[PDB]
C-alpha cells in the first residue's frame, strides 16, 4: 500500500535564498575548538552602532575647517545613506546592501584645535519642506537643532532624529527627486575666537534605534 | 432637534440639522509611531471652523454636478501659518455644510467627504453613497453634518502634496423652485480640522 | 444679444482684468452663465461652464465669479496669446431659446 | 480565515511563510450593517 | 418603515414587516479573503517586469475587487513560467541590482515556478489612488521587481488581504433592453 | 429648397454619458442655440427654430445627426458640436450653458 503523495507542480526548485538545508555527505567531523574567541560581532549594525566612522569632505577630508570668506555654513549634507559626504563612512558601507532602513542616525562631532581658541558650533536639522538649506545660522535657528560650546569636554554627539510620512524610508535616492527624501543637516559654525584655522572632525554612528531591513545585492 | 456644534472657540447650531454622521471610524487612530519618534506636539490652536464658498446650487443644475473642495483649501488664517511652516501633520475634519432652502422648493443634494478624489465617469456617481455622506434637501434639514478621521497611506504627510480628502456635493434632483421657493440658494460649508498635529519643524526665510 | 456685455475691453500683460456680463434677475439672476473663447482664426472654446467651475486644460488662470447680478469672467495676468473674443451663455426663464452675449474681443496694448 | 484548507501544520514556520505583523500599544462597516435601525417605526394593526 | 432617511442613516428593513421570516445567510463565499485568494493575470513585460497590483485589467474579479477599495493591502503569491533564472528585488532596490543574483532568484524548474513574496512597501497601507503628485501612483506603491530574461506570463494571488474605504464598482453598461440577457452556459441540446 | 443634414463622429465621450447639442455661429460673431438631444433619446429644441429640424441619435454608429428644414441667406453658419456634462437637460435653454 504505497502512501500516494502526489507531488506538487510550479515549486520545488531551489530559492537564491530559501531556508532549506542539503543532504549531507561527509561524516562527522569535530571542528578545531574555539571558546570566547575574542572579537564576534552578531550583527552588523551592533558594529555600526558602536565604532563612530567618519565623513568626506571638500577635498576629501573628515574635518571640517572654519570658512575662508564670509560664511556662517560650515558643510550641508542630506540625510539619505547614499549621499556624498556620507559615502565612505561604515553605515553607508552597510546600508548600501539594504532596500530600506529607519530609526535615528547619530553623529559625533568633535573639536580637535588648540586650548586658546573657543569656538561654539550649531548644528540643524531642516526638514524637507524648502527648497534650499539656509545660509544664515539665525535664518535656519528654528528647525530642530542644538547649538554646543567646545570647552575641557570635547565630543557632542547630536542624534539626527528620523521624521518621515512612510515609517520606513529608502537608501538610495530617485534619479527623479531633485530634493532629498529626508531633510537636509547644516553645522553652522555661529561664533568663532581667534580665528586661527581651528578643525571640527565630524563622524557618523548608528543609534540605538536604528534599524536595516531587506537586503539586496547592488552592484557597488 | 438643536444640534449646538463646537470647535476651540467658534460655535455652530443648527435647529434643522438632522444629525451628525462619523465616518469610516468614530475616533482617530494611534498617533505617536514609529514615524517622527515621539517628536509630534498636538497643536489646539488650529482647532477652529472657517467657511469656504462652493457652487450656486442653481435651478438648473442637472443630476451630477459634482463640486469638489480639496482639503485642505487654501486656508489664510492660522491653520495657513501652520501647514506653511509645519513638515507634517495630520489632522480629522468634522465638515460641516449648510444650504439655506425656504422649505417650498424641493431638492436634493448629496454631500459625500470622499477620500483620494479620482475623476467620475458618471457611471460612478450612480453609486458614490459609499463615502461618509449626509442628504441635504430643504424639505426637512438645511445642514448636514460629517466628521472623518485622518486617514493616508502614512502617519503623517505633506498638505502641500498629498490632500487626501475632498469633499464632493452632487445634485440628485434639481433645485423646483415654486411659486415661494427660492430661486438660487448656495452652499456654504464650515469644514473644522480636529485633533490636529504637526510635526518636522521647517526653517522659515 | 439679450446681455449686452462690454462691446469692447482693453488690457495689458501682467495685471488682472474682468470682463462683466450685463444680466438681470431673468436670466443671471437665478441661472448660471458660461464663458466661451473665439479666436480669429479658429471657433469656438469653453473657459468658464457652470460659470465658477473650470474644464480640462484651461490654464489656472481664468476664474469665475457670477457673485452679483453680473457674471464676471477675471483673468488673473492676461497674456500676449489670450486676447480672443469672449461669449455669454446663460438661461433666461421668460423665453425659451437662451441669450447669447455679443462678445468682448480682449487687446494686448 | 482565509482561503488555506489544509489540516495541518505549515511545515513552513509562520515568520518565514507570511509577513508577521506587528501592532501599537474594529471592522466599522460591519459595526455599520449591525447598528442599523431595523422593524417598523411607528405603531401597527 | 418610513425612517427619516435623509440622515443618511444605515437603514434596513426584513421581509417580516410582513408576516415574512428572514432565513438564514451562510455569506462564506462573499467575503474578501476567499474572494481576494485566487489567481490573476497581471500584463506580462518581457524585460526587468514590475510586479505590482493596479495593472491587472479593470473588468476582471481580482482587479475590479481590488479598484473597490482605494487601501489595501496584502501579501503576494506569484506564479511566474520565464525562461532563465528570475531574480526578484524588494521594494526600494536600484533597478541595477537585479543582475547581482545574490538576491532572490529561482532558476528554471520545468512548467511555471510559484513564489511567495511578502508585502515589502514601506507604506502603512497601499493605495489604489493618489490624489496629488510625490494619473499615475507614485514610484513606491510596488511590491518588487522581477527580472527574467523573457517572461512569458505572470499569475499573482494576494493571501490575507484587507481591504478599506470602498469605492463604485461599475457593473456593465446596459442599453435600451429589459436585462443584460447574455447567453448563458446551456447543456448540449 | 436645399435641406441639409450634417453628423460628427463622437470620439469618445459615450452618449448615454454625456448628451450632444448642436449650435451655429449666425454669420458675424452672433451666436444661436440649435437643438439638444438627452443621453436616452429625449431631446429639446429651440422653439424658434423648432418643427423646422430633427436630432436623431445612434448608440451602435457612434454618431448624431441634425436634419434641418431648408437654408436661407441667414441659414448659413459656421457649425459645431458640444458635449455637455449633465447628460439629461433639465431645460432646453438651459444646455446653452453648460
Amino acid at each position: 500500500g504505497i502512501v500516494p503523495v502526489a507531488c506538487s507542480a510550479g515549486y520545488g526548485g531551489l530559492v537564491t535564498t530559501d531556508p532549506k538545508t542539503a543532504d549531507p555527505i561527509y561524516g562527522m567531523v569535530y571542528n578545531p575548538p574555539r571558546t570566547n574567541y575574542p572579537g564576534r560581532f552578531t550583527n552588523l549594525l551592533d558594529v555600526a552602532e558602536a565604532c563612530p566612522t567618519f565623513l568626506c569632505f571638500d577635498d576629501g577630508k573628515p574635518y571640517v575647517v572654519t570658512r575662508a570668506d564670509g560664511q556662517r555654513l560650515l558643510a550641508k549634507f542630506d540625510v539619505s545613506l547614499a549621499a556624498k559626504h556620507m559615502s565612505n563612512t561604515y553605515l553607508s558601507g552597510i546600508a548600501q546592501y539594504y532596500a530600506q532602513y529607519s530609526g535615528t542616525i547619530n553623529l559625533h562631532f568633535m573639536f580637535t584645535g588648540p586650548t586658546d581658541s573657543k569656538a561654539r558650533y550649531m548644528v540643524a536639522y531642516v526638514p524637507p519642506g524648502m527648497e534650499t538649506p539656509p545660509d544664515t545660522p539665525e535664518e535656519a535657528a528654528h528647525c530642530i537643532h542644538a547649538e554646543w560650546d567646545t570647552g575641557l569636554n570635547s565630543k557632542f554627539t547630536f542624534s539626527i532624529p528620523y521624521v518621515s510620512a512612510a515609517d520606513y524610508a529608502y537608501t538610495a535616492s530617485d534619479v527623479a527627486e531633485t530634493t532629498n527624501v529626508q531633510g537636509w543637516v547644516c553645522i553652522y559654525q555661529i561664533t568663532h575666537g581667534k580665528a586661527e584655522d581651528d578643525t571640527l572632525v565630524v563622524s557618523l554612528s548608528a543609534g540605538k534605534d536604528f534599524e536595516l531591513r531587506l537586503p539586496i545585492d547592488p552592484r557597488s | 432637534r438643536i444640534l449646538t456644534t463646537r470647535n476651540g472657540h467658534t460655535t455652530s447650531t443648527t435647529q434643522s440639522s438632522v444629525g451628525v454622521t462619523y465616518g469610516y471610524s468614530t475616533g482617530e487612530d494611534h498617533v505617536s509611531g514609529p514615524n517622527t519618534s515621539g517628536l509630534e506636539t498636538r497643536v489646539t490652536q488650529a482647532e477652529r471652523f472657517f467657511k469656504k464658498h462652493l457652487f450656486d446650487w442653481t435651478t438648473d443644475k442637472a443630476f451630477g454636478h459634482l463640486e469638489k473642495l480639496e482639503l485642505p483649501t487654501d486656508h489664510k488664517g492660522v491653520y495657513g501659518h501652520l501647514v506653511d511652516s509645519f513638515a507634517y501633520m495630520r489632522n480629522g475634519w468634522d465638515v460641516e455644510v449648510s444650504a439655506v432652502g425656504n422649505q417650498f422648493n424641493g431638492g436634493c443634494l448629496l454631500v459625500a467627504m470622499v477620500p483620494e478624489y479620482k475623476d467620475f465617469t458618471l457611471r460612478e456617481k450612480y453609486q458614490l453613497t459609499l463615502f461618509p455622506h449626509q442628504f441635504i434637501s430643504p424639505r426637512t434639514n438645511m445642514t448636514a453634518h460629517i466628521t472623518v478621521p485622518y486617514l493616508g497611506v502614512n502617519r503623517y504627510d505633506q498638505y502641500k502634496k498629498h490632500k487626501p480628502w475632498t469633499l464632493v456635493v452632487m445634485v440628485l434632483s434639481p433645485l423646483t423652485v415654486n411659486n415661494s421657493g427660492a430661486g438660487q440658494i448656495k452652499v456654504y460649508a464650515n469644514i473644522a480640522p480636529t485633533y490636529v498635529h504637526v510635526a518636522g519643524e521647517l526653517p522659515s526665510k | 444679444a439679450v446681455l449686452t456685455q462690454p462691446s469692447s475691453v482693453s488690457g495689458s500683460l501682467g495685471q488682472r482684468v474682468s470682463i462683466t456680463c450685463s444680466g438681470s434677475s431673468n436670466n443671471i439672476g437665478r441661472y448660471d452663465v458660461g464663458w466661451y473663447q473665439q479666436i480669429p482664426g479658429s471657433g469656438l472654446r469653453t473657459i468658464i461652464y457652470a460659470s465658477k467651475n473650470r474644464p480640462s486644460g484651461v490654464p489656472d488662470r481664468f476664474s469665475g465669479s457670477r457673485s452679483g447680478n453680473t457674471a464676471t469672467l477675471t483673468i488673473s495676468s492676461l497674456q500676449a496669446e489670450d486676447e480672443a473674443d469672449y461669449f455669454c451663455a446663460t438661461g433666461d426663464y421668460s423665453s425659451s431659446t437662451s441669450v447669447f452675449g455679443s462678445g468682448t474681443t480682449l487687446t494686448v496694448l | 480565515s482565509g482561503n488555506t484548507g489544509s489540516i495541518i501544520n505549515n511545515y513552513y514556520m509562520q515568520q518565514y511563510q507570511n509577513s508577521m505583523d506587528t501592532q501599537l500599544g474594529n471592522d466599522w462597516f460591519s459595526k455599520l450593517a449591525s447598528s442599523a435601525f431595523t422593524g417598523l417605526f411607528g405603531a401597527l394593526l | 418603515t418610513t425612517t427619516t432617511g435623509e440622515s443618511a442613516d444605515p437603514v434596513t428593513t426584513t421581509v417580516e414587516n410582513y408576516g415574512g421570516e428572514t432565513q438564514v445567510q451562510r455569506r462564506q463565499h462573499t467575503n474578501v479573503g476567499f474572494i481576494m485568494d485566487r489567481f490573476v493575470k497581471i500584463p506580462s513585460q518581457s524585460p526587468t517586469h514590475v510586479i505590482d497590483l493596479m495593472q491587472t485589467h479593470q473588468h476582471g474579479l481580482v482587479g475590479a475587487l481590488l479598484r473597490a477599495a482605494t487601501y489595501y493591502f496584502s501579501d503576494l503569491e506569484i506564479v511566474v513560467r520565464h525562461d532563465d533564472n528570475l531574480t526578484w528585488v524588494p521594494n526600494g532596490a536600484p533597478e541595477t541590482a537585479l543582475h547581482n543574483t545574490s538576491n532572490p532568484t529561482a532558476y528554471r524548474k520545468g512548467p511555471f515556478t510559484r513564489l511567495a513574496l511578502p508585502y515589502t512597501a514601506p507604506h502603512r497601507v497601499l493605495a489604489t489612488v493618489y490624489n496629488g503628485t510625490t494619473a499615475q501612483l507614485p514610484a513606491s506603491f510596488n511590491f518588487g521587481a522581477i527580472r527574467a530574461t523573457v517572461i512569458h506570463e505572470l499569475l499573482v494571488r494576494m493571501k490575507r488581504a484587507e481591504l478599506y474605504c470602498p469605492r463604485p464598482l461599475l457593473a456593465v453598461e446596459v442599453t435600451s433592453q429589459d436585462r443584460h440577457k447574455q447567453r448563458i452556459i446551456a447543456p448540449a441540446k | 429648397s436645399q435641406t441639409l443634414s450634417l453628423t460628427c463622429t463622437v470620439s469618445g465621450f459615450s452618449l448615454s454619458d454625456y448628451a450632444v447639442g448642436w449650435v451655429r455661429q449666425a454669420p458675424g460673431k452672433a451666436l444661436e442655440f440649435l437643438g439638444s438631444i438627452s443621453t436616452g433619446g429625449n431631446t429639446g429644441y429651440n422653439p424658434a427654430l423648432k418643427s423646422r429640424l430633427s436630432i436623431t441619435k445612434d448608440n451602435s454608429k457612434n454618431q448624431v445627426s441634425l436634419s434641418l428644414s431648408s437654408v436661407t441667406t441667414e441659414d448659413t453658419a459656421t457649425y459645431y458640436c458640444t458635449k455637455s456634462i449633465h447628460s439629461y437637460s433639465v431645460f432646453e435653454y438651459t444646455y446653452m450653458q453648460y
